């Protein structure tokens, strides 16, 4: 005969009972807007990468450093010095000669 | 000041100081609201009700239930609960101390943004931090290794934690928790047919999956003993009106964990998850977690999952190594309990969120500054 | 009450939705038995051998012939 | 008569006689089988499906997928995809012709071995042979020399090869592949929690990397301008049911190749393989490969690959010598472009194996005959 | 006071007082570090480890491995390695002894002159002397003539020494130590195809090389036999997990060392390399290398080389004079063992380096003063 | 008919016809094979390789180097580089003209009697000489008086011509040709540790010799401004690849003609040598020789040499007399220049060997004919 | 007391007492000092070394050879060679003994004047002498006329002695002695093209000049000997190493001294030699030398010389008159044991210097005193 408070309780109701239009409109309309940061869990990621690559770990020192190897009067050119000085034939047979074979008496 | 904290996985609600062995109450997390016109004109009509006093009232009430799948579906409703938590368990002001948050991990950013959001606006909160559920599950069984399975009223976990670490690589994570089973439960129960399907109705069987229950050892020699015997069947009432009495159907129920087609799904099921997600991850470490295995809460209350688990590992793994599993006496309480430890140690001065942050930036800080 | 085609079904689908069984089952099993040749990739080894060191490649002609000189 | 080439490397599976420009159809190699009780009595029942028939049948089939990591996994459905392609599509028999098959490389024995075994034993057929996908990938893209990275549904590949040989120490080999990828974007897309996890549903994955993926060419600058636009996030529909609207998540899956965190394992990645690989080849060839630098196939199909790729190698190598790398139009295809020009020239007479060869010694033959 | 040497020949890393007949203890020389986010808050986080106590920890760290081809790295890591060993197993301290250090023969200068610069500054050290391998090896083999292989972790040697003296020219370096060949094992494995590549995975080879290796005797028979036999074939564990087994795929791995085109480089191998080096030096020597053959460390450890050698020298030869080697119990030692007699003795009194020379001078002084 | 002269002097190998200036062109005499599996099926195997053509493919080839101290080594190698001069380049036919080969002194019979008997038998040629080097060098230089010094890739020379003679007791003979030289420089180059040995990467050290050397002035006097400057240090690019940058350790390189310790060996040295050689030579002549002093090829080509020759020789002359050298623009083609001469002389018409002597009497013909 | 005398007649040094029948020991006057770096720091280092000592430890050791041309080159190297065979051999004090010193006739004053001073000074002695070699050859040989040949390692003679007198005309001296043989032979040697040179090296071909050797009774014929047979070569080890195969190339060695062109000088030989200084002396003794002919020492010892020898003089001779030659067995030692006989008899008490002359006059003294 009418529209009533019974009527009225029963969409009420349905409406308290109807779960997917309330939880559809806040969780699909919530899921959308979802996400901005830069995360601290891929700081973990970069990280790990900087550990990860034999390109920088390796040619950090090894191009930076290695590029400057060397000075010295070697202890090796000792030795050749030594060894010319032994073997410099000309230079202590004929001086050895030249001063003693002069002297004839 | 002194650091309190809130579970929200879902199910009963659990909620407790720092350093107290046990949360003072727990809530269910039912929400429900009237269903039929209120005549007598006497009654003061409340228009929402929660907790064991919606408990109590339930029949005319009906239930919303606000956490689907771990995530929590409608916010209001949330704030409905949390807010009566604090204010009538608590006595609480939300000035007062830190909060902290239990998470279902790798699940969507939306609730640890809107979760924050609330409730350093709605309330206003000294510190604030989001955890996940393995870590807690750990540092109160206290071994710094592990793997967990904590299967509660919402989405069932596996995490390897190795000491010290994540893998988070390894993860598994499944709908199966032991709300879905329940509602499988009543499938089954129709076919001897006392029957009843309303929100109510449905957590009438909650009480059933308590008393009734228990886990099958083998499936087969079991329902060959199902057609020898009746020590299968128990007689049972209503809480309420009638005697029930209830076959095989009692022990049915838990093999869904282990044969997911009984609510048909495929994932092969918990422990082929584990085997498959220990395998997952890498070589070395595997046989500490064979050793550190640790289950908790919802679904494990069951008696004898320890020991089909153990038949099914020794399927899977080469049986030539270690294999045990852990079934403290506390599970139901567990995750809260870590959180309690988790909240005591000073390091987290060092570690929460604060009020200050939230000002000078968004919600965005919880998803660097947390895991 | 039963026995079914119900929990048959699951019985037959969970075996199909084993993984770990039925792939260990073909591939462990079936990588033990591997190899057994003389892996023409060898015989480039031994061929680039071969080729590779003096004392047979010097030696062949010169212990042969330096032998005799004049 | 005439000669017919399989691939399968894994993904759609591609076959067509030697010298049609590309194959005649493509089957995606999968697997499935029932999964419910056939209700319909009226309906036949079929137990096995493959091919785009499966591809329409999906929902109620589940997929097993026959190929891990390039080794083929279980035999007999192999024997049913192999069968069903030749017998269906091709109306070709057996004995008709020579049959070509295609390989990762350096990888166990065994799928050389048995494969050699089913096709004599099962199919009896005139010749045989298998080939490294490089140098398939080589002839079609006609330069002789070159380092190839083809990263299919399977094992992804550095191999230089430089014109007329083999530096098989050279070679380096991942499990990077598309498939595990798509497998980790769904644990990124629960972020946005619109969420799904069954085979069908990883396959429904794939489209959605057709469609909404491009690589980034700097990883924190896309960042900065997520912050800023919407750009970067496309609207798209389910197959069927919804609208589904996706941000980063688009493009950081690509980065993943660059950077295997996101999936954690440590290889440096592509790029920096790349380079490692060719710094252990030797010293003077090193100028050819910088010039001649080829891709093809599964992963390469994203947009921006290869400018990123330019600043990856202009990183490592000193700039002072030339870089430039190919992208060609067909190669989804090339693989098998290539085998049908190896298939075309009448050398392969000279080479093939002949059914005799396995009358008179085992499949043992195989592994010297062939690469 | 009293003197202290450390090996850093790499692998691992031996250090003890002159006069102990073995060093203390020993440590892998790994450097590793966190990969994963730490997420036991109760953990403290050291964010860098080595020794034994990495070597428990693996899993979840990486390796870097801090020398190459005998050259150090990478310094910083050194100076944790160093510090460490001094610190936690000696419990000595830097001004205590002098300390003596262990050098691969012909590289490069930048490695002596930073090892003392750090040495005398960062730690500040009575005395420093570097010695070159093979005269240790001699001294604690006690023949003042011989021959030395000893191929390490790293870069691997012949230098003949006369007695009392050098012939620098005659010396032979090259890559192929141990290490590089374990890399090379995998390139095998993955055809048996149980298969594995980190860092860490990489290190559990080193044990397979430990247990299940011997050296081919003749390669041609040793392949018959495999085509015979399964004695071949040994069964064995994962060090965690699975059952392994392993064919020829074992002694094949050291064969590399006499075929280097496995991995794949030409200097025609030891044996060869060896021969050659003596047709090198001069030659009225030769009778006394021959009869004085002296071989150490890492590669040794076989069972069998000795046989295979003799084999090879005799095949070189000419037959008519006399050949033998020496394969000593202590080999892996014996390079420290050598050490510390070349301590002990009051001469270097009269030789080490002194902090006065490098305030005066700076670390050009080593190049004259050393070797 | 014409006459035609092939250089055999080892390093690239000369040759041209009579009269012109300068040969046509000229190839390294590298002889290099395979080293990998040939694994593009569409190249065409070529299994040698020799000349330009190798120098450019070298990177998978290896070389051999087919004439050790000027004594050529193995003979099928040197047929295939023979052959492919003659055919490839200069398009002529064995019966077409004489021949004429360039000799090392003093070195065996051998090279001789079968050098004669390829060409006599395998190429049937009309007139065969052989001739040594100096000989040439002075027609070419012009001065009928002279000592020549000559160091190639080969054995290293001295000979005193006097006008219209030989002195043969005086002449000296030297392994410290460049070859020898250049691979001393790697065990200098490692001490700057850009470090790498093959055949391949040996040659690549040549061009280093080309740009990046010049002669020590004074040795003591270098090395203290390489205390004080970089001048004496360069920038040089890798063939292809890095940036290389190089000190002293070029300059020292050139020392070894003069200190022949550094790659050891005790002959004196270059100069010596050259003075010892003369005083062996008889009183009267020595002025004119003093005078006339010539050089040519491969050493001489360094800028410098002929300064510190001064030095040396005004060191053990007697100073009061005439002292020069001649350093000519030519000097790395003079052998074959002056061969041409030698060709151009009707008198060789007197002069060659015949076919007619080989069938009538045997190889033995050469040593009486030819010096 | 006792008499005492020194060889140094160069080669291999020769001492011992008066009236045994031979020395002691004998000793090479090698002198040879290190050449490489000393790297066993355990050895002493000893710098100069001489003697067998030597002879054992020559390799890495390098030779100077202190006697040229008879005429003692240097002395401090002497003074090493005089002090260690006294004392180390001898066991003897300079004071002890007259010492009695052995000289190559007609040569210069110095080695006297010298020998002599040193020995009075630095060495301090009873008593000296200086005597001429052929005069010790005739007293051992025990025919009071004669002529003599010895050509040691040194200058080689003609000295005719008639019965007790001297003919200083007479007299012929010449540079061709073993020791420039043998480096001559190394110029042969390399046809065979086996080939060393260094100091210790040479001195490896003295053995073959023990072993090999002998002498050309007609070089023609033997030549076509050459070339009928290989009675003429024989097989011969290296000391250590190859066996060696040697040809006309060991005969044809000492037929330098009779055709002195092959290391080329004139004077016409030891045959013409002899027969000339014949002719020079005088008319009438000269049957008695025809008769009396008298050989000994380092050359002596080849076989076959006095054959030729008589073939030679019975060429230049009138063959009327007696010819004959004498070969005693003892010939390498007979200059020593002629100074034996010397040393012997009284009237030397008569004829020795004393240290007082030395004391009253100087150096001068000797020249006078002695021949
Ligand atoms: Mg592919
Ligand atoms: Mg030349």
């Amino acid at each position: 005969x009418x529209x009533x408070x019974x009527x009225x309780x029963x969409x009420x109701x349905x409406x308290x009972x109807x779960x997917x239009x309330y939880x559809x409109x806040x969780x699909x309309x919530x899921x959308x807007x979802x996400x901005x940061x830069x995360x601290x869990x891929x700081x973990x990621x970069x990280x790990x990468x900087x550990x990860x690559x034999x390109x920088x770990y390796x040619x950090x020192x090894x191009x930076x450093x290695x590029x400057x190897x060397x000075x010295x009067x070697x202890x090796x050119x000792x030795x050749x010095x030594x060894x010319x000085x032994x073997x410099x034939x000309x230079x202590y047979x004929x001086x050895x000669x030249x001063x003693x074979x002069x002297x004839x008496x | 000041t002194t650091a309190l904290v809130c579970d929200n996985g879902s199910g009963l609600v659990k909620a407790g100081f720092a350093g107290d062995d046990a949360p003072r109450a727990v809530f269910p997390s039912i929400v429900g609201r009237p269903r039929h016109q209120g005549v007598m004109v006497g009654m003061g009509q409340k228009d929402s009700y929660v907790g064991d006093e919606a408990q109590s009232k339930r029949g005319i009430l009906t239930l919303k239930y606000p956490i689907e799948h771990g995530i929590i579906t409608n916010w209001d409703d949330m704030e409905k609960i949390w807010h009566h938590t604090f204010y009538n368990e608590l006595r609480v002001a939300p000035e007062e101390h830190p909060t902290l948050l239990t998470e279902a991990p790798l699940n969507p950013k939306a609730n640890r943004e809107k979760m924050t959001q609330i409730m350093f606006e709605t309330f206003n909160v000294p510190a604030m931090y989001v955890a996940i559920q393995a870590v807690l599950s750990l540092y109160a069984s206290g071994r710094t290794t592990g793997i967990v399975l904590d299967s509660g009223d919402g989405v069932t976990h596996n995490v390897p934690i190795y000491e010290g670490y994540a893998l988070p690589h390894a993860i598994m994570r499944l709908d199966l928790a032991g709300r879905d089973l329940t509602d499988y439960l009543m499938k089954i129960l129709t076919e001897r047919g006392y029957s009843f399907v309303t929100t109510a109705e449905r957590e009438i069987v909650r009480d059933i999956k308590e008393k009734l229950c228990y886990v099958a050892l083998d499936f087969e020699n079991e329902m060959a003993t199902a057609a020898s015997s009746s020590s299968l069947e128990k007689s049972y009432e209503l809480p309420d009106g009638q005697v029930i009495t209830i076959g095989n159907e009692r022990f049915r129920c838990p093999e869904t964990l282990f044969q997911p087609s009984f609510i048909g799904m495929e994932s092969a099921g918990i422990h082929e998850t584990t085997y498959n997600s220990i395998m997952k991850c890498d070589i070395d470490i595997r046989k500490d977690l064979y050793a550190n295995n640790v289950m908790s809460g919802g679904t494990t209350m069951y008696p004898g999952i320890a020991d089909r688990m153990q038949k099914e590992i020794t399927a899977l793994a080469p049986s030539t190594m270690k294999i045990k599993i852990i079934a403290p006496p506390e599970r139901k309480y567990s995750v809260w309990i870590g959180g309690s430890i988790l909240a005591s140690l000073s390091t987290f001065q060092q570690m929460w969120i604060t009020k200050q942050e939230y000002d000078e930036a968004g919600p965005s800080i919880v998803h660097r500054k947390c895991f | 009450x039963x026995x079914x085609x119900x929990x048959x079904x699951x019985x037959x689908x969970x075996x199909x939705x084993x993984x770990x069984x039925y792939x260990x089952x073909x591939x462990x099993x079936x990588x033990x038995x591997x190899x057994x040749x003389x892996x023409x990739x060898x015989x480039x080894x031994x061929x680039x051998x071969x080729x590779x060191x003096x004392x047979x490649y010097x030696x062949x002609x010169x212990x042969x012939x330096x032998x005799x000189x004049x």
